[PDB]
């Protein structure tokens, strides 16, 4: 649930800086646009890249059908809270709204991050949230929110111990140290 | 301080436990009740259970 | 000695109240009482966690998530799953 949109952000870098690519970068952008049903991302891409021709009803009916998939979840939250099962309710709306926020910008993302912050009792789901801030911070190259989620996660991870996901964070902080200029911490981590 | 004070390993003696394996289930307590209690005080905040001294 | 209490009690002088055996009523909430501090998600089933512990004692509720946590401790996880709780459902009840 990252690499498809991670390639979209890589395609943003392929469109932005070089001005000599007018074909492959927009082609595979549409190839990745027809999937995952992105809305707000293709708006920023519409201003930077070509304005078409026509999108309109195509992605408006795709956002309408995805709204039905959005309204089936958002109208299931009051039907799910009719029953009681602690997590057997909110874990569905925290992850799928972040998939509904994957449709665009930061809104459903940040509002679900602080939403589920008071529920999940395990650090694995909290670090999955951290993964969502790290991917959405990688697409928009925003380093502000990638420090806070990791600073709060490591205290729970290092309380503590891990094998795989600790090496994952080492790659994250290594990608942030190499995003700005840090020569030693990139190779050391 | 005053008495003992500590060591008895680097200054000896020490005896290898790996010879006797019949106590494995008796070590099952000491397994979970020694290493992690010393090396992690943080995990006991995460689990919600306080480490016993018993 | 309760019958020997009657040797001390031809009515003189005390009040007689019985201490109940545990039942599913407390088993739900008194575990939820112990479940305040522990890290657990809200996807745990109260039915099976209660009803899997018939008889036993009130000290049973103490050992529910402790030994379950002990393996989650050993596992290092932040918040646990009911399977590990179901593991200690057997564990503390393996002895009897």
């Amino acid at each position: 649930p990252k690499n498809p949109d991670l390639r979209i952000a890589q395609l943003r870098f392929l469109l932005s800086l070089p001005e000599h690519r007018g074909d492959a970068a927009v082609r595979d952008e549409l190839m990745a646009a027809v999937r995952d049903n992105n809305m707000a991302p293709y708006y920023e891409a519409l201003c930077k890249s070509l304005d078409w021709q026509i999108d309109v009803d195509l992605l408006n009916k795709m956002k309408k059908a995805n709204e039905d998939e959005l309204k089936r979840l958002d109208e299931e939250l009051e039907d799910a809270e009719k029953n009681l099962g602690e997590s057997e309710i909110r874990d569905a709306m925290m992850a799928k709204a972040e998939y509904l926020c994957r449709i665009g910008d930061k809104e459903g993302a940040l509002t679900a991050f602080r939403k589920t912050y008071d529920k999940t009792v395990a650090l694995g789901h909290r670090l999955d949230i951290v993964f969502y801030l790290l991917r959405i911070g990688l697409f928009y190259m925003d380093n502000d929110l990638i420090t806070r989620n990791t600073e709060k996660a490591k205290s729970l991870i290092e309380e503590g111990g891990d094998w795989d996901r600790r090496n994952r964070l080492k790659v994250y902080q290594g990608l942030y140290c190499v995003a700005i200029r840090d020569f030693k911490q990139a190779a050391e981590l | 301080d005053s008495s003992i004070m500590m060591l008895t390993s680097d200054q000896k003696p020490d005896v290898m436990y790996a010879d006797i394996g019949g106590m494995d289930i008796q070590k099952q307590e000491v397994r979970e009740a020694v290493e992690l209690p010393l090396t992690h005080f943080e995990l006991y905040k995460q689990i919600g259970i306080d480490p016993p001294r018993g | 000695d309760i019958l020997d209490s009657a040797l001390l009690r031809p009515g003189r002088i005390d009040r007689k109240i019985e201490f109940p055996p545990p039942n599913e009523e407390a088993r739900l909430d008194i575990l939820k009482i112990h479940s305040r501090k522990m890290n657990l998600t809200r996807g745990i089933n109260l039915r099976k966690i209660a009803e899997l512990m018939p008889g036993a004692s009130g000290a049973e509720v103490k050992g529910v998530c402790t030994e379950a946590g002990m393996y989650a401790l050993r596992e290092r996880r932040v918040h646990v799953t009911q399977e590990d709780f179901e593991m200690a459902v057997a564990k503390v009840m393996q002895k009897d």
